[PDB]
C-alpha cells in the first residue's frame, strides 16, 4: 500500500523518478513541482489520516527549497517519515546541511536506479 | 569547467533508455519544454528584461537537460543563470563553441545562425550576452535533436 510523493521542480525530472519507482513494483505516486505543493500534499494526505511512506525531496528548487519544504513538513504536519534528498552536491558539506533540516538520506542526481532500489529497501516501510 | 565536447553524455542517458516508448516519450516531453522555454526567455529578452525571470527558467531547463545527458544544453543554460546574476560578462561565438564539438561533420549541411533571433543602463550588456546565449542555445537543441533522431531512428 506503499504511496511516495515526488518533489521535483521539472516534470521531467518527475518521470524519470516515476519511471524507476514503477518499475520497482510502486505506482501509487503523487508529484509536487514546488516546496509549498508538497507540503500542501502532506497536509492534505495529512487531512485524511494518511500518509506517504517516502518523500523524494528537490534541494535547489525557487520559492521554497527542499530544506524549507521539509522543515515545514516535520514541525507544523508532525511527519516522521523518511524525506531523501535529491541533490547534484553529494558534497559532505551539503549532505549535512540536508541532515539539519530534517532528511535523512540522498540520491545524487543524476539519480541512478539501483541507488533508488537501495534507499526503498532500506527506509520505504512496507516496500515489496 | 567549459562546455562539454559531446552533446549526449550516453552514461547518463542510458541509465533513462535501460527503464524502456518511455525514453522517446521522455525526449519529445523535454523537446516541448525546450521550446517552450526558448520562446519564454525571448518574450524575456524582448519585453520586461528581468535577469532574475531569465536565471530562473535557466534553471529549469538545466534540470532536464541534465537528466538527459544533453551537457551542453545544460551547460548554456548554467551561463545564462550566470549572466543573468551578473556574475559572468562574456560569452563566446557560435564558431568557438561549435568548434569544442566531438564530432564537426554534425554541422554539414545546415546554417548553424538558421534559429537565430535578436532583440533590442548596466544591464543591457547582460541582456544582450543572454540573446547570444539563447541563440547559441538554440543551435545546441537542434544539433542534440539530430543525433537523438539518428538514435531513434525518426525525426524527433
Amino acid at each position: 500500500s506503499v504511496k511516495i510523493l515526488v518533489v521535483e521542480d521539472n516534470h521531467v525530472n518527475q518521470e524519470v523518478i516515476k519511471r524507476m519507482l514503477n518499475l520497482e513494483g510502486i505506482e501509487n505516486i503523487e508529484l509536487a513541482c514546488d516546496g509549498q505543493e508538497a507540503f500542501d500534499k502532506v497536509k492534505e494526505l495529512t487531512s485524511k489520516g494518511e500518509n506517504y511512506n517516502m518523500i523524494f525531496m528537490d534541494v535547489q528548487m525557487p520559492k521554497v527549497d527542499g530544506l524549507l519544504s521539509t522543515k515545514m513538513i516535520r514541525r507544523d504536519l508532525g511527519y516522521t517519515s523518511p524525506i531523501v534528498a535529491l541533490t547534484a552536491f553529494a558534497d559532505d558539506s551539503n549532505i549535512k546541511e540536508c541532515l539539519e533540516s530534517g532528511m535523512n538520506g540522498f540520491l545524487s542526481k543524476p539519480i541512478k536506479r539501483p541507488k533508488l532500489k537501495t534507499i526503498l529497501t532500506e527506509f520505504c516501510a512496507a516496500y515489496q | 569547467s567549459t562546455i562539454p565536447s559531446e552533446i549526449i553524455n550516453w552514461t547518463i542517458l542510458n541509465e533513462i533508455i535501460s527503464m524502456d516508448d518511455f525514453s522517446k516519450g521522455l525526449i519529445i516531453q523535454f523537446i516541448d519544454q525546450a521550446q517552450t522555454t526558448f520562446a519564454q526567455m525571448q518574450r524575456q529578452l524582448d519585453g520586461e528584461k528581468n535577469l532574475t525571470e531569465l536565471d530562473n527558467l535557466g534553471h529549469f531547463l538545466k534540470g532536464s537537460s541534465a537528466a538527459l545527458g544533453l551537457q551542453r544544453i545544460a551547460w548554456v543554460c548554467e551561463r545564462i543563470q550566470n549572466l543573468g546574476r551578473k556574475m559572468e560578462h562574456f560569452f563566446p561565438n557560435k564558431t568557438e563553441l561549435v568548434n569544442t564539438l566531438s564530432d564537426k561533420s554534425i554541422i554539414n549541411g545546415i546554417n548553424i545562425d538558421e534559429d537565430d533571433e535578436e532583440i533590442k543602463d548596466e544591464n543591457s550588456i547582460y541582456l544582450i550576452l543572454i540573446a547570444k546565449a539563447l541563440n547559441q542555445s538554440r543551435l545546441e537543441f537542434k544539433l542534440a535533436r539530430i543525433e537523438l533522431s539518428k538514435y531513434y531512428n525518426t525525426n524527433l
